[PDB]
């Protein structure tokens, strides 16, 4: 088990927890018990800018972008109701957690595109 | 003297000299060819190669 002090400054703070190949098994759902999510985290690898189409309004795609805002992009530490609802589907309700962050990438050409990367009332 | 015209027939009978102006051309060429490439990136706007190519 590790602390503060083995995790500062080495980025994984930023990295949400992961599970082993192993982990490819199923939770029971009981629709008479009450769910919660206690931590839902979200770590983003890749964040794609929609191009302003030139003019020829034909399908404008997704390019890559360039982080630099450091690792600071991470959603973690949200909670919230699991609803079991009356056709067995879960319905997620977020009530409260660290559920943004401002994020900075930069387009070819420089172009600098904040964004305030979220799920807030999720 | 020399005329303002043949001011650079000094250079003639003196090879070191010569290659050291030769050597002071070409620092000037190749600057020139840095700075225009910084002034054309400077001004090229790269959003789109179909209409608004290089060349306009
Ligand atoms: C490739 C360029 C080049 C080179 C290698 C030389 C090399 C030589 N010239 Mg020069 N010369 C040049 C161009 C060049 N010249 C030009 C264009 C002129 C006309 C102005 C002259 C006029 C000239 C004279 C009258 C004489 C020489 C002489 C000589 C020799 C001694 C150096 C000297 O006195 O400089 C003098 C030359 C300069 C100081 C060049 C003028 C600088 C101009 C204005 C540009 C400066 C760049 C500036 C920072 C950019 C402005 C940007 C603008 C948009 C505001 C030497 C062999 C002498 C010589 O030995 O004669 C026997 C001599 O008497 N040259
Ligand atoms: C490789 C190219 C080259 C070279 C090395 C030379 C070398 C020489 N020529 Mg020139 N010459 C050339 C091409 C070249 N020539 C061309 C293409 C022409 C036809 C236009 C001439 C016409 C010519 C004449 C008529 C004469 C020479 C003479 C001279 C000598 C003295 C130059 C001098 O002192 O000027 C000093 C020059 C200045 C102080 C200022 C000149 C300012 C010019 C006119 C305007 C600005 C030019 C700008 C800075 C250059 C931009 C670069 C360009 C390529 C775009 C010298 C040995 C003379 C000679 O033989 O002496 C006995 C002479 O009488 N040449
Ligand atoms: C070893 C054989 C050799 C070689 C490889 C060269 C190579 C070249 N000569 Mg040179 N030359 C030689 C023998 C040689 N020469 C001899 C025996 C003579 C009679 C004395 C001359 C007289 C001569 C004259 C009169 C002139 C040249 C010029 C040039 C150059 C024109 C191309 C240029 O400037 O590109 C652009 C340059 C580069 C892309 C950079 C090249 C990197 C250099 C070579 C490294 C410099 C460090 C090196 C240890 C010191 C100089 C090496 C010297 C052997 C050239 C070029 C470097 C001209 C010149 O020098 O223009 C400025 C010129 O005017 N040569
Ligand atoms: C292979 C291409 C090439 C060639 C052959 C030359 C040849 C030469 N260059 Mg040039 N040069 C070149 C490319 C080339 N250059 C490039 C790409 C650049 C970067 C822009 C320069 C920048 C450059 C500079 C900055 C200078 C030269 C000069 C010279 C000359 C030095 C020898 C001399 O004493 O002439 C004596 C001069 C002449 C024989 C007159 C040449 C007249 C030219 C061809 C046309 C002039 C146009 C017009 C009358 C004036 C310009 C318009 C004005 C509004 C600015 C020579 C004619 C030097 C020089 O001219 O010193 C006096 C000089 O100062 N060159
Ligand atoms: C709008 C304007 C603003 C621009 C200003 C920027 C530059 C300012 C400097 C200009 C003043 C020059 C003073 C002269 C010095 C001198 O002593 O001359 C003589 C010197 C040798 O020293 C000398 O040599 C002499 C004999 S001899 O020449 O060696 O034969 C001897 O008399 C003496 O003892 C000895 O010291 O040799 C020369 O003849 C060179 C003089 C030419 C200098 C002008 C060129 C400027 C343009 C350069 C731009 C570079 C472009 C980029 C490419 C990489
Ligand atoms: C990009 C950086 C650029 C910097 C470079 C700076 C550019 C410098 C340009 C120098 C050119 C100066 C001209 C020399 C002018 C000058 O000195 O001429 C007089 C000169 C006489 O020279 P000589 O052999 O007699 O020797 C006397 C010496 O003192 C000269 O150094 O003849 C020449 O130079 C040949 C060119 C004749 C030019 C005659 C044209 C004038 C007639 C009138 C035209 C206009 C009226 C027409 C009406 C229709
Ligand atoms: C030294 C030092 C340094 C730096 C250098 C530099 C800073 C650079 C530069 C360069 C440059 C930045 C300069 C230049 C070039 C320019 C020129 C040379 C041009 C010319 C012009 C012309 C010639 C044109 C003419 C005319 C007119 C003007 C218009 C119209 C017509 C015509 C075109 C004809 C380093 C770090 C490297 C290191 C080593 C040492
Ligand atoms: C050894 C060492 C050093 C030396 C220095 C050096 C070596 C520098 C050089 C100087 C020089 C060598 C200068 C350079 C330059 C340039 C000029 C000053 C001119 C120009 C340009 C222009 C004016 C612009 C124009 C352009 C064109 C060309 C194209 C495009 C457009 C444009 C307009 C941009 C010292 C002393 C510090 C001290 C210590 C030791």
């Amino acid at each position: 088990t590790l602390t503060y002090d083995d995790i500062v400054g080495t980025g994984l703070a930023n990295k949400c927890p992961t599970l082993d190949d192993t982990a490819r098994g199923a939770y029971p759902i009981d629709s008479s018990q009450t769910y919660r999510i206690a931590r839902l985290c979200l770590q983003p690898t890749t964040f794609l800018v929609k191009e302003e189409p030139k003019n020829k309004r034909q399908e404008a795609e997704f390019v890559p972008t360039k982080l630099v805002t450091r690792e600071t992009t991470s959603l973690d530490q949200i909670q919230g109701e699991l609803k079991v609802n009356s056709d067995g589907s879960l319905t997620f309700v977020e009530e409260d957690g660290i559920d943004f962050q401002p994020v900075t990438v930069q387009m070819a050409g420089g172009e600098r595109i904040p964004l305030l990367f979220t799920v807030k009332n999720l | 003297g020399l005329p303002w015209y043949r001011v650079h027939t000094v250079l003639i009978n003196d090879p070191g000299r010569l290659i050291a102006a030769h050597l002071m051309h070409t620092a000037l060429v190749a600057g020139w060819a840095g700075s225009m490439a910084l002034y054309e990136l400077a001004t090229f706007d790269p959003s789109d190669p179909v209409l608004n190519p290089m060349w306009r």
